[PDB]
């Protein structure tokens, strides 16, 4: 029992360590990335709206 | 003379006849004379601005023309004055009106033209050479101030050819006759000013002399000097209520100029009902707050170009009192709410958006509208000095901070007071998250520490340290728990709480607690870090932590109930008693380690 | 008592009608004189189609000698021949009198119950001057709205304006209706009165609601001003100024607490958009017109009590989020000038949960000013974050459960997890017709806390537990 519960933790605690420290920057960058872009578009369709 | 209306839309006007119109003139458009502002001139067309809702007007309705930009008038009677965004008496309106409206086309002095002024003479007589900004007069407002000067506005100079003495008059009998190459010029115990334009001032100085609260963690280890900026975040449950509060009754300024700029209407009945309660205490309980403040209250019904000239407004007036010689103190409320107000007047100008669809002034025009504050010597003879200290306060789009004006405002100030809602639950009411929260005026601040209190700067920098290192300790604490760690490491913890608990709470109610003053916290910090020390080093040489703390409860119950000693008695009394307890717990400590 | 004076003055006064014969030209929905003599922004217009028929209209804009009539029912039919124009001569005004309660109004304010003309007791310009500040005070006490999930957790002051977010296929129609109809205020009436403006509705629910509202008897204590979907837009727009109006009026010349409620926006915010098209002011956020902030908070602000007259205002605006995301800029603006918000959730409704409120996103900055002794008993305060902190605890208890058992929860675990579902679907879960006092909900919910132990309830005050937890 003490050796499964030992694999189990450890394996366990990395991944949760590899989630925070990877998955969630990578997706929130891309989340801004994708931000800019549609607040890019508006402008230049204003733009060709004013002329 | 006169000009007709051409076209109507919405908001917009265009007027006919307009020739000899400067380019920000303000004109009494209709019968009812409502306000506005030319925008754009083409030949004799001109575009006009109209505040009110234009609903009715008609074509060939006769247009004024008033002689001046947006202008505020100045003289004796701002205080306990409750005005609008574009300098409107509300009281008197609703007196005169009977109603609980504001009925359109109304036009009301600003100041009241009835009461009378007992005014006395200056220092100079006739034929003296004068120049602007020269003091020639007082006035007595209130038993609070007294000495509410008389100057000579900017841009204006000559010789006197007569004087009025001594006596008691009104807002409209000319007091004075300078002469220049036209004799025409008069004056009277009051003037106006352009909002806009900047009020001149002889030269800038560096703000060093601190600007006290009377809170503890404010001026313990965030403090703001008198003459500086800060900004605060603008939450619902965070409670900040408390800071303006405090920082009206106990702060050490001379004048407040509170500043709604665009509320729910609600909060502004409350901070309005709540105010004329609050009282002072110094020489005497002198009943009011509102003898020592004006307010610009602009509920969101308000007309969106007075709903954005507030800050302007304010700040124009704290120069004008900060030139008397005088310190005073704006607060703004809501900056985002001016931004939006900013950029809904472009979009209804028809203009380019920017960055997240606002205009491209606000950089610009935050940097100027900051720049405005400081600290200088007045523009006269007398050679008075004062200061100003603006107290923004910014509310995000939706909590997140990555807005324009939250990425400008913070890049400007230099002083940021974080507030944190998870505190308000746990009741640390003074919510300030000192993982955040940060000061920038240190290094001029030192300069005025060694000439009082050398010692403050380590001792501040020591908590600082000690708090940070508790915080982290107790990351591992949870991992492995307090098994694993040393007494130093507990003594770490457990002095970081009572601190926690002791120092940086504040009930704010209390007797006792509610105005700290300066000296009485140096000795708390210093009492605090000289009971950490002393602890630590006693444990060095080799000592049961436990028992020691066993031995010192006493002295730790001393130590913290030291805070709930009553200030306000004999001011160096409290320095003895608080010698007699670092003594005490001194040899207590020498003692126990025998 | 002079008003007489005023009355008889500009009473009796009768004054001609001009008569234009002279459209020149047409573009969708406008149409544009060519030769009126001292026009006036704003008017009121009635054209004479050649066929006899008989509409309306409102000017926009005015050139030299020009105007720019829009028409309320379309432009189609007309002529540059035969149409005759007639101007009135003044702005739109609404028949003021305090007989209302009981008719049905359409959008335009012409009554459609099959009644007599209104007898208007007075006129008025339906945009009033906003409220003074200096003349405004504080809420203070409560309004009793019957509904457990509401009264209980998000109690409404009197002077207060919450908002109730919902989603487009969601039964906030029904919740509005049962909150109309249950209104009232609490005794430890003479003196309340609600109008129900709706805009931009379905045939079926403005029969349900005419049909419910006259079988309930709650009809005689309200002024409906309905406004079905397929109307002028125009006239969607003018409605809640009518209703607002109404209720300022009976509020502040008859001092009566009086409640008013909007059942929609989003249709107001797009009939909004659609004016400023007719004009050329180009789209802004979304295509929204840009300056919809100074407009909604004309709408809105015209709420709280006053300090002389004895009468009060609430309001309760109902949204309608497009795709259930509050980054839209009409929930942005309408959370902005309000105060907190009331959800409703899509997962509960599909649970069967009425009404399927959610609290954990829920709401009210002025409840402390709500609750308290005298104008209610004094444990509200405390049972509510009661509540909330244990129905926030059981959501994560039950997500925890799935993963690690349900035997390694602790106690506290086990007891908030069957508290969760006993709150569920006893205390939300409320009858369409079932009606409950503040005192049956404080102690329905007393009730519920009865499953912890009296020890563990760490956030109620020990005066309260000793004084209530027996029994």
């Amino acid at each position: 029992a003490f050796i499964i519960l030992d694999e189990v933790i450890k394996v366990t605690n990395r991944r949760v360590n590899a989630i925070e420290h990877v998955i969630i920057p990578r997706t929130e960058n891309t989340i801004a990335y994708i931000n800019s872009e549609l607040d890019e578009l508006d402008r230049e369709e204003f733009y060709r709206l004013k002329k | 003379e006169y000009g007709a209306i051409y076209s109507v839309s919405g908001p917009v006007v265009i007027a006919e006849n307009m020739i000899g119109c400067a380019m920000y003139e303000l004109v009494k458009v209709g019968h009812d004379n409502l306000v506005g502002e030319v925008i754009r001139i083409d030949g004799d067309k001109a575009t006009i601005q109209v505040y009110e809702e234009t609903a009715g007007l008609t074509v060939g309705d006769p247009v004024l023309r008033t002689g001046k930009p947006l202008s505020v008038e100045l003289g004796p009677g701002l205080m306990e004055t409750i005005y609008d965004g574009i300098q409107r008496p509300l009281k008197a309106i609703k007196e005169e009106s009977q109603s609980i409206y504001i009925p359109r086309g109304i036009d009301t002095p600003a100041l009241d033209r009835t009461i009378k002024w007992q005014f006395t003479p200056g220092k100079f007589q006739v034929g003296d050479h004068i120049s602007g900004g020269d003091i020639y007069g007082s006035v007595f407002e209130n038993s609070l101030i007294s000495s509410h000067k008389i100057l000579l506005p900017p841009r204006s100079r000559g010789t006197i050819t007569w004087i009025a003495p001594a006596g008691e008059y009104t807002l409209d009998e000319k007091i004075l006759e300078v002469e220049f190459d036209g004799k025409k010029s008069d004056f009277t115990l009051y003037h106006t000013w352009p909002v806009r334009v900047p009020r001149p001032v002889t030269e800038k100085l560096s703000a060093d002399y601190p600007l006290l609260t009377g809170q503890r963690v404010l001026d313990a280890l965030f403090p703001c000097v008198q003459g500086g900026t800060t900004c605060i975040p603008g939450a619902f449950g965070c409670g900040k209520t408390v800071i303006s509060q405090s920082l009206s009754k106990y702060s050490n300024s001379d004048a407040i100029i509170y500043v709604g700029c665009g509320e729910r209407g609600n909060e502004m009945a409350e901070v309005l009902m709540e105010f004329p309660e609050l009282y002072t205490e110094m020489s005497g309980t002198k009943e009011p707050i509102m003898k020592r403040t004006t307010l610009v209250a602009n509920t969101s019904n308000m007309p969106v170009a007075a709903r954005e000239a507030s800050i302007y407004t304010g700040i124009t007036l704290a120069e004008y009192f900060r030139d008397q010689g005088k310190n005073v103190s704006m607060i703004a409320d809501s900056s985002s709410r001016w931004a939006e107000a900013l950029r809904e007047i472009s979009g209804r100008l028809g203009e380019m958006p920017a960055d997240q669809g606002f205009p491209a002034y606000l950089g610009a025009k935050l940097a100027s509208f900051y720049e405005r504050a400081g600290k200088a010597v007045a523009l006269g003879s007398p050679d008075r000095t004062g200061s100003v200290s603006i107290v923004a306060a910014v509310s995000p789009a939706g909590g997140d901070f990555s807005d324009p004006v939250t990425t400008a405002t913070l890049g400007i100030t230099q002083v940021f007071w974080g507030l944190d809602k998870k505190l308000a639950q746990r009741k640390h009411f003074p919510s300030i998250n000192t993982s955040v929260s940060y000061s920038k005026y240190t290094n001029v601040l030192n300069k005025f520490y060694d000439s009082n209190y050398p010692e403050f700067p380590v001792l501040r920098d020591r908590m600082k340290e000690i708090l940070s290192n508790a915080e982290e300790l107790e990351q591992v604490v949870q991992l492995v728990g307090k098994s694993a760690l040393s007494d130093s490491d507990k003594i770490t913890l457990d002095v970081a709480t009572l601190i926690k608990e002791d120092f940086l709470q504040q009930n704010g109610y209390s007797t006792y607690d509610a105005f700290c003053p300066i000296w009485k916290t140096f000795d708390m910090m210093r009492a605090f870090i000289s009971y950490h020390d002393e602890a630590q080093k006693a444990v060095a040489n080799g000592a049961n932590w436990s028992k020691l703390a066993d031995s010192t409860g006493d002295v730790k119950h001393a130590v913290s109930s030291s805070k709930f000693f009553e200030p306000s008695r004999g001011e160096k009394e409290v320095h003895g008693e608080f010698e007699k307890l670092l003594s005490t717990m001194q040899e207590r400590f020498a003692e126990s380690t025998d | 008592f002079a008003i007489n004076k005023k009355a008889v003055e500009q009473g009796f006064n009768v004054k001609p009608r001009l008569n234009y014969n002279t459209v020149s030209g047409v573009n969708g929905p406008l149409v544009i004189l060519e030769k009126v003599k001292f026009p006036r922004y704003n008017e009121i217009v009635n054209l004479t189609l050649p066929d006899g028929t008989v509409r309306q209209g409102q000017v926009l804009e005015i050139r030299g000698d020009r105007a720019i009539v829009q028409v309320f029912e379309g432009t189609s039919g007309i002529d540059v021949k035969k149409t005759t124009v007639e101007f009135t001569g003044e702005s739109l005004r609404i028949p003021v009198s305090e007989d209302m309660l009981g008719r049905i109004f359409d959008g335009s304010g012409r009554p459609i119950d099959n009644g007599p003309k209104v007898f208007a007791e007075d006129y008025l310009d339906i945009n009033g001057s906003p409220i003074n500040p200096y003349a405004r005070i504080y809420p203070e006490e409560m309004i009793s709205t019957g509904v457990s999930a509401i009264d209980t957790m998000n109690s409404i002051a009197r002077g207060q304006k919450i908002p109730i977010f919902s989603a487009s296929g969601l039964p906030h129609n029904e919740i509005a209706a049962q909150i109309c109809r249950q209104a009232g205020l609490v005794r430890p009436e003479e003196n309340f009165s609600i109008v129900f403006a709706a805009m931009g509705v379905n045939l079926e629910t403005a029969r349900f609601f005419k049909q419910d509202f006259e079988e309930n008897g709650s009809l005689e204590r309200t002024s409906l001003f309905l406004n079905l979907a397929n109307d002028p837009t125009i006239e969607r727009i003018i409605t809640p100024r009518l209703a607002l109006t109404t209720a300022e009026y009976l509020a502040y010349q008859t001092e009566r607490h009086v409640l008013t409620i909007l059942t929609d926006m989003s249709s107001y915010a797009d009939a909004l958009r659609e004016v400023s098209a007719a004009r050329e002011e180009v789209p802004g956020r979304r295509g929204y017109p840009g300056y919809m902030y100074t407009d909604l908070s004309t709408i809105y602000e015209r709420a709280g009590r006053v300090e002389g007259r004895n009468g009060s205002i609430t309001q309760i605006p109902i949204l309608t989020m497009p795709n259930d995301d509050i980054t839209h800029p009409i929930p942005d603006l309408t959370g902005y000038i309000t105060e907190g918000q009331i959800f409703v959730d899509r997962q509960l409704h599909n649970k069967g949960i009425y009404p399927p409120i959610n609290v954990l996103p829920s709401l009210s900055r002025l409840m402390k000013s709500a609750i308290g002794e005298g104008m209610t008993r004094k444990d509200h305060g405390d049972v509510s974050n009661q509540l909330y902190a244990k129905y926030a605890i059981g959501k994560d208890a039950a997500a925890m459960k799935a993963v690690v058992g349900e035997e390694a929860l602790s106690i506290e675990d086990k007891l908030s997890l069957e508290f969760l579902e006993k709150f569920e679907k006893t205390f939300i879960t409320q009858g369409a017709y079932e009606d409950r006092t503040v005192f049956e909900s404080l102690d329905q919910a007393w009730s519920l806390l009865r499953i912890y132990p009296k020890e563990m309830l760490n956030r109620i005050s020990p005066k309260i537990l000793d004084e209530f937890y027996d029994r």
